[PDB]
């Protein structure tokens, strides 16, 4: 899209309508006359445009109103409310801009941010930008969280986030104009290679893929038209519903085979009953011929009855010879109706062992995408966020993604090697208790008006807790934590001295032998400028290979690559790295998924702040104190970096509205 | 509204495979048995029919008789009149078969005999004696 | 979720 309407689209906003968030700050306008809405919407889209066209420098209200024209520049408070809503909620002046009016000299309010993943960093930058004292507590000795980036010599390779999923409407677009990121498009072509080491032939490839996507439509139709969402009091997972669909596709291969052969029997038995009428005229004729012959043995002259006997047996015998001739016709039809049906046999199988194993690779792809076995995914809801997909090519960050968290960390009080242990929030403030990860003994105490928690969902899930909430989190929050899924996927990075692969396909599949291994080393990535190949361990495999050495793992890697490229075209890798995200105690997993039994609404539960009870009984209701951000908190963009970043911006605007007040609602 | 084309997801079909654990593999092994039991039934009647098919070796062929071609004459020789009364006693009102027995007379010329010689050749009592039968 | 998919992006069940 283009113009001011493109700025609304690149801010994930409808250009022609007011969002629920805007109705909240501008209820005057949304209940007001359509013309003011159109005015409002224009200042909205125009200011977004202004910011978007130059995201490297702060967009002051002065600069905004300066470039507004009548009729719109005629109301300066509307333009001030709009610009301040936009700025408060991270739609403008987010990220890494040159601040025009340098930072307020003295700060207001103190925020503790747990974790410096991208969500934490995104809030900290906004909160500080808003004049608050923000400091971040980070258990690792680095920022980024699950944006991990291997670097050695000229080798770079992301073991966490790795792909910008398209720039259309993507906040990572703005960040990339603000930050050197080598964004390289990722080319669609992905050839699959069976366990033998040899291409799936275009023929199969395109049948299996299409049958896969038809199976997905089916599960969707099962869920949404047939309401097939509980079975034996448990919620149907996607993996289950795919089985029920395949089995009904196998029941139907047989159902149709059974009716086709039941058509051969219906005709092999009309032919039976007819070859019986015909065996019974060839003998009613065998004897009328005897009789006619004997009647002809009488030599003339014959009395008239003996003449009639010859004549009558003759008329009789040709009548039956018409009959037996009229049946060898009808015998000639049914005899051909049969290798009509015998020559058009219905489908023999639904899918062969070779088909299923390719259909497995598409399931390993859904298991990668959700970082979990399909048996855990919600059937109804696993893809509940598809409407929000960005447009455009996916991209890779050729200089390593870590380059982004690092850039975002610039300018910020970050305490590395500080492991939060207890979060204590009360009606009057919060204290966060943390230890130093090197010598646990060193104990730290941070007091603050509010804590922004960006702990990974897998951390929040630990039994027994890595982090104690005092007072404990209310049930509604802990249930959302226990309902929601936190998946797992891992990465094997292979560093060679030579490019032994197709240097112009970015990615290629490997088809696994068993269903049980469908995830193991199923996809390879050629993304980087040095000879680096990157392999994925998805599905149930991910959980398994964590208990297997690097060597056994890089072994199975080189095996695949040998089998696929030539035992001898595949050198030894000069460096190898295997991720283990479920074992990483600051992740405890990779990213979240809509578990069977969960919905996208659990994501919203996760983002609701906590309000502590009153200290003094009978005292007015507090202020909320415990805020949550992070990938697992953003329903419309889960499991991603951009979703994490967006959730940081969300909380920063929500905290600041709380503790700095929202002057832009009147 | 409808499934993808070719997927067979009736309402009824789904519970039949979900009603218990192996209700899937049960109903599909039911069908595998129904397939063999109809397959050998085919081969059974393919073999039965192959035996009847052999019994008809030769067709009629040794038992056919060549065509009497004679122009359908107008006048009734005493012989043909008597050929007729026997054909009527035998065939009742099959003016056709009567016409092939008496060879030289059209299926009409038959009809016209019935009424012309009605008195003389007692065709009522031939026709009623024909129905006893 | 499905939005994560780069290689061989699935399509069934997705609104076209
Ligand atoms: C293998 C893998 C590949 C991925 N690929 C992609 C991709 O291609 N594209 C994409 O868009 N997304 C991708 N993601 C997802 C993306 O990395 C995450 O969604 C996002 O980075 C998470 O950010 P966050 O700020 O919510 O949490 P995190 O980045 O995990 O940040 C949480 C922080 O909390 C810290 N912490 C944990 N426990 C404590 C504690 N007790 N005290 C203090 N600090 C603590 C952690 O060290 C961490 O720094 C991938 C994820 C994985 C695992």
């Amino acid at each position: 899209p283009s113009g001011v309407e493109g700025a609304a689209f690149q801010s994930r906003l409808p250009h022609d309508r007011m969002t629920s968030q805007e109705a909240a700050c501008f209820p005057d306008i949304i209940s007001g006359p359509q013309q003011t809405q159109k005015v409002f919407l224009f200042i909205r889209n125009r200011t977004l445009q202004l910011w978007l066209d130059n995201p490297k420098i702060q967009l002051t209200f002065e600069a905004t109103l300066q470039q507004l024209e009548a009729p719109y520049n005629s109301d300066t408070v509307l333009v001030h409310r709009v610009h301040s809503y936009l700025e408060r909620h991270g739609l403008i002046n987010f990220g890494i801009y040159k601040r025009i009016k340098p930072l307020p000299t003295k700060k207001t309010g103190k925020v503790i941010i747990i974790g410096s993943g991208v969500s934490g960093l995104a809030a900290a930058r906004q909160l500080q930008s808003f004049g608050m004292d923000v400091t971040l507590l980070e258990a690792r000795d680095r920022v980024g969280g699950r944006v991990a980036t291997f670097r050695k010599g000229n080798y770079v390779a992301d073991l966490g986030a790795m792909v910008v999923t398209g720039l259309g409407g993507n906040p990572m677009a703005v960040v990339s104009k603000q930050v050197n990121m080598e964004l390289a498009k990722i080319k669609q072509k992905c050839p699959l290679y069976e366990a033998n080491g040899q291409a799936v032939p275009k023929e199969k490839d395109e049948m299996v893929e299409q049958e896969f996507n038809r199976l997905l439509e089916a599960t969707s139709y099962l869920s949404h038209q047939l309401d097939f969402n509980v079975l034996n009091n448990k919620p149907v997972s996607l993996g289950q519903a795919l089985e029920v669909v395949i089995q009904l596709q196998e029941k139907h291969v047989k159902d149709e085979q059974i009716e086709h052969w039941k058509k051969i029997v219906k005709t092999q038995e009309e032919l039976k009953e007819l070859l019986n009428k015909m065996v019974n005229l060839k003998e009613k004729i065998k004897e009328l011929h005897q009789q006619y012959k004997e009647a002809s043995e009488v030599k003339p002259p014959r009395d008239i009855t003996a003449e009639f006997l010859v004549k009558s047996k003759h008329r009789d015998l040709t009548a039956l010879c018409k009959e037996y001739d009229e049946l060898a016709e009808t015998q000639g039809k049914l005899e051909e109706k049969l290798q009509e049906l015998e020559a058009n046999p219905p489908s023999d199988v639904y899918l062969s062992s070779r088909d299923r194993q390719i259909l497995d690779w598409h399931f390993a792809n859904l298991e990668f995408a959700n970082a979990t076995p399909l048996s855990t995914l919600s059937l109804k809801h696993w893809d509940q966020d598809d409407d929000f997909e960005f447009t455009g090519s996916h991209l890779t960050v050729r200089n390593g993604y870590s380059c982004v968290p690092v850039a975002l960390a610039e300018g910020l009080d970050i305490k590395l090697n500080t492991a939060v242990r207890q979060v204590r929030y009360t009606a009057s403030g919060c204290e966060v208790i943390a230890v130093n990860t090197r010598s646990t003994s060193q104990t730290f105490i941070y007091k603050c008006d509010a804590v922004l928690c960006t702990l990974p969902l897998g951390v929040l899930k630990q039994q027994p807790p890595a982090v104690q909430f005092v007072p404990p989190l209310p049930e509604w929050k802990t249930s959302a934590v226990q309902r929601m899924g936190f998946g797992n996927l891992n990465k094997v990075v292979l560093c060679f001295d030579r490019v032994f692969w197709d240097p112009s396909v970015n990615l290629f599949g490997h088809v696994g032998s068993t269903t049980a291994s469908r995830g193991e080393l199923f996809l390879f990535w050629n993304l980087y400028k040095a000879p680096i190949l990157l392999a994925l361990v998805a599905g149930e495999a991910a959980g398994i290979m964590e208990n297997i050495s690097d060597d056994v793992i890089v072994g199975r890697c080189l095996a695949i690559l040998k089998g696929i490229f030539g035992s001898s075209a595949v050198p030894q890798p000069k460096e190898t790295v295997v991720s283990r995200w479920r074992a990483d105690p600051w992740a405890r997993g990779s990213y979240s998924y809509v578990a069977a039994g969960s919905s996208g609404n659990d994501y919203d539960l996760m983002a609701q702040p906590i309000t502590p009870g009153p200290s003094i009984p009978g005292a007015p209701q507090p202020i909320p104190r415990l805020f949550f951000a992070g990938e697992h908190t953003i329903r419309n963009y889960p499991a991603t970096v951009h979703g994490a970043l967006l959730s940081g911006l969300r909380e920063a605007g929500r905290i600041a509205d709380q503790f700095l007040g929202a002057m832009y609602t009147l | 509204r409808k499934p993808p084309k070719g997927m067979f997801l009736s309402q009824e079909d789904v519970e039949a495979v979900s009603a218990n654990a192996t209700a899937a593999t049960t109903v599909l092994r039911q069908l595998d048995m129904e397939l063999v039991s109809v397959k050998r039934q085919i081969q059974n009647i393919k073999q039965t029919n192959s035996a009847l098919k052999e019994k008809l070796d030769g067709g009629i062929e040794p038992y056919r008789l060549p065509e009497v071609i004679q122009k359908c004459n107008a006048r009734w020789t005493t012989e043909e009149q008597l050929l007729a009364v026997q054909a009527i006693r035998k065939y009742g009102r099959d003016f056709q078969a009567i016409s092939d027995v008496i060879g030289n007379k059209s299926v009409v010329q038959v009809k016209n005999f019935f009424v012309n010689y009605r008195r003389r050749f007692n065709i009522d009592e031939v026709l009623q004696e024909w129905e006893a039968e | 979720a499905r939005t994560m998919q780069t290689a061989r992006k699935s399509t069934g069940g997705k609104a076209p």
